[PDB]
């Protein structure tokens, strides 16, 4: 029950997504979040590419609500910026508008890994610095990402933000801030051992993974795919890479819900010649490089011994030649393919 | 405590969009003052503040969520007339939407409707003869209008957090916080949250608390770098509220005041 006059006035003024934007057949992303389309202004002669995100489901869900709530406030060059929200009353769907990011780390790393059949000198370093910059901004505002991975580290293509990182797809809604309420390559060991709550350190672990993957073109904790947080093979892979933590390395590990399960399954001696140093040496990364020492500080087993994003940004790595650049491509021609559209039914 | 965006107020949508000018607010209010006196309008606002509080308590929501839902309500009608959407419908919608901005638990549809139905009959039958007449699909519809018309501004700052820091700073938590907290609660029966940054409201509430309890805090207040004139304005509004409260009998008056409200026009 509304005022009729009020209703038809709002109906008349209402910006409708299908009136303003052309996006028919221009789907570039599908997933649990919903659908993402490459869109162009039908009217205002923008010639500017946009990303239109139709959120999964109808009405405004806790997920939708919190995403809008936080994006409505967050403003940082390295965090994807919400341009507009459209609410379509007929079908009760929610549409979010963003500037369009041609590239992302999943596709960039994939492109390199295929080429086995980082070219600008400071690209890796530039990418990492900007990722850290963006996450630090979130963390300083007490916002966790909670789902960091190469696929939602976007990078802008040609245009006024050429080569700028955009962190996207923040895990804005998690019941009781818990991982236990509904791959694991980027998940911190405390998660795998039953941590009850997302934390800043858990995001930092994921950044470490991403950094290693940028250096090697391979996911450092690669593992087979598919409610319980314990995942044996993923822990096995981590220990095969990192080694098995000593008591002094992670004193509080005894406080993890799955610690006894870990003990039941794993013998320290199984991993005695395993270390990040040996792992990175096999992938042609010098252990005495500033790069490696910073990587080691992100990939610390014990979350409380893990470096913070701000401390990482101050690392002398970023003072060493070549310096981080605002454009991660550093003027160079972008060799990466543009996104292909999805015509699947 | 949901500390998201906690240090960001000066760059927040709250500050940049929803701290209004007192005159613009008063001018927009005129259309509804064709039907109601200024006093009756205030009494209505107090009334629905109390309704929202009751709904929130019934749903076991923390005070912060209730305060957020209260501000949504105030913001909506600061801009649009009482006749645009039934406030009986708007109030539970505000509670519902506010509760979704938090991620520690969810209000199901049945629990929201059941709560609206039950609270109105058991606590507010003096204002309402009939049972709650809206179904969940009305709430959902209203929710879309509410979000749209608040320009999707969902993060709201409240006086509770700065108040906590101030009484801690004073080292007078035991003596002052219960009373000051309660006075913060009372300020939501006024327009203060649309006009002042919440820390200023915290300071005004702490001041009144200090006065009520004959606690001298002049030196502490002096050591602050704030516009004390503004704080005094806020204090005066608080003192005025208590006099209205004394002279207001909402149980005896609200049926009459509600009948005077402009009502939503139906379609032809
Ligand atoms: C949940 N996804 C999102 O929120 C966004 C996806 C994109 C996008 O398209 C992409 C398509 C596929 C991938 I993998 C990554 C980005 C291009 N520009 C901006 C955004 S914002």
């Amino acid at each position: 029950k509304m005022d009729y006059d009020f209703k038809v006035k709002l109906s008349s003024e209402r910006e409708r997504v299908e009136d303003l934007f052309e996006y028919e057949g221009c789907k570039v992303g599908r997933g649990t979040y919903g659908h993402v389309y490459k869109a162009k202004r039908k009217d205002g002669k923008d010639d500017k590419d946009y990303a239109l995100k139709q959120i999964e489901g109808t009405g405004i869900s806790m997920s939708a609500c919190r995403e809008i709530a936080l994006l409505r406030e967050l403003k940082h060059p390295n965090v994807i910026s919400l341009q507009k929200v459209f609410l379509s009353h007929a079908d009760r769907k929610v549409w979010l508008l963003f500037d369009y990011a041609e590239h992302d780390l999943w596709h960039i790393i994939k492109f390199h890994r295929a080429s086995k059949a980082q070219l600008p000198r400071g690209m890796v370093k530039s990418l990492l610095y900007q990722i850290l910059d963006g996450i630090h901004y979130l963390h300083a505002n007490w916002v966790l990402h909670r789902d960091l991975k190469p696929a939602n580290i976007l990078v802008m293509g040609e245009g006024p933000e050429r080569g700028r990182v955009k962190i996207a797809d923040m895990g804005f809604a998690r019941l009781f801030n818990s991982p236990l309420k509904p791959t694991f390559w980027y998940r911190a060991p405390e998660l795998l051992l039953g941590a009850r709550h997302y934390t800043k350190a858990i995001d930092i672990w994921a950044i470490g993974c991403i950094f290693a993957e940028l250096l090697t073109s391979e996911p450092i904790f690669h593992c087979r795919q598919e409610s319980n947080p314990y995942h044996h093979d993923q822990l096995d892979r981590i220990f095969n890479v990192m080694g098995f933590p000593a008591d002094k390395d992670w004193e509080d590990i005894k406080k993890m819900p799955e610690h006894s399960t870990l003990m039941k399954d794993f013998r320290r001696n199984t991993y005695t010649n395993c270390s990040l140093i040996k792992y990175m040496e096999k992938h042609k990364v010098k252990p005495d490089s500033k790069a490696f020492h910073l990587l080691q500080k992100l990939l610390t087993m014990d979350p409380i011994k893990r470096i913070t994003s701000e401390q990482a940004m101050q690392d002398p790595y970023f003072l060493e030649d070549p310096l981080p650049t605002s454009d991660v491509f550093a003027g160079c021609q972008i060799p990466y393919p543009k996104r292909e559209f999805l015509t699947e039914e | 405590d949901d500390k998201a965006m906690a240090g960001n107020f000066w760059q927040s949508s709250h500050y940049l969009q929803w701290i209004l000018d007192k005159q613009d607010l008063l001018k927009e209010r005129q259309k509804d003052l064709k039907f109601l006196s200024e006093e009756e309008y205030w009494k209505l606002q107090i009334f629905f503040t109390n309704v929202i509080q009751a709904l929130g308590e019934h749903l076991k929501l923390r005070q912060q969520v209730i305060a957020t839902a209260t501000v949504y309500f105030k913001r909506f009608y600061a801009r649009y007339s009482l006749k645009s959407i039934d406030p009986v419908l708007m109030a539970p919608t505000c509670v519902f939407l506010a509760s979704k901005v938090e991620e520690f638990g969810v209000v199901s549809n049945t629990r929201l409707i059941a709560a609206a139905t039950s609270v109105l009959k058991t606590r507010f039958s003096y204002a309402f003869p009939k049972e709650f007449p809206y179904r969940m699909n009305h709430i959902l519809e209203c929710e879309f209008y509410l979000l749209e018309l608040m320009d999707c501004c969902l993060i709201v700052y409240h006086p509770y957090r700065p108040l906590l820091q101030y009484v801690q700073d004073m080292g007078q938590e035991d003596m002052l916080l219960p009373l000051a907290w309660r006075i913060v609660n009372d300020t939501y029966r006024t327009d203060l949250c649309l006009l002042y940054p919440p820390f200023m409201i915290a300071l005004a509430c702490l001041h009144v608390a200090c006065v009520v309890q004959q606690k001298d805090a002049r030196q502490w207040f002096a050591e602050l770098s704030v516009d004390m004139e503004k704080i005094l304005e806020i204090i005066r509004v608080i003192l005025k509220l208590y006099e209205q409260w004394k002279n207001f009998d909402e149980r005896k008056e609200m049926a009459t005041i509600l009948s005077k409200m402009p009502k939503p026009k139906p379609p032809p």
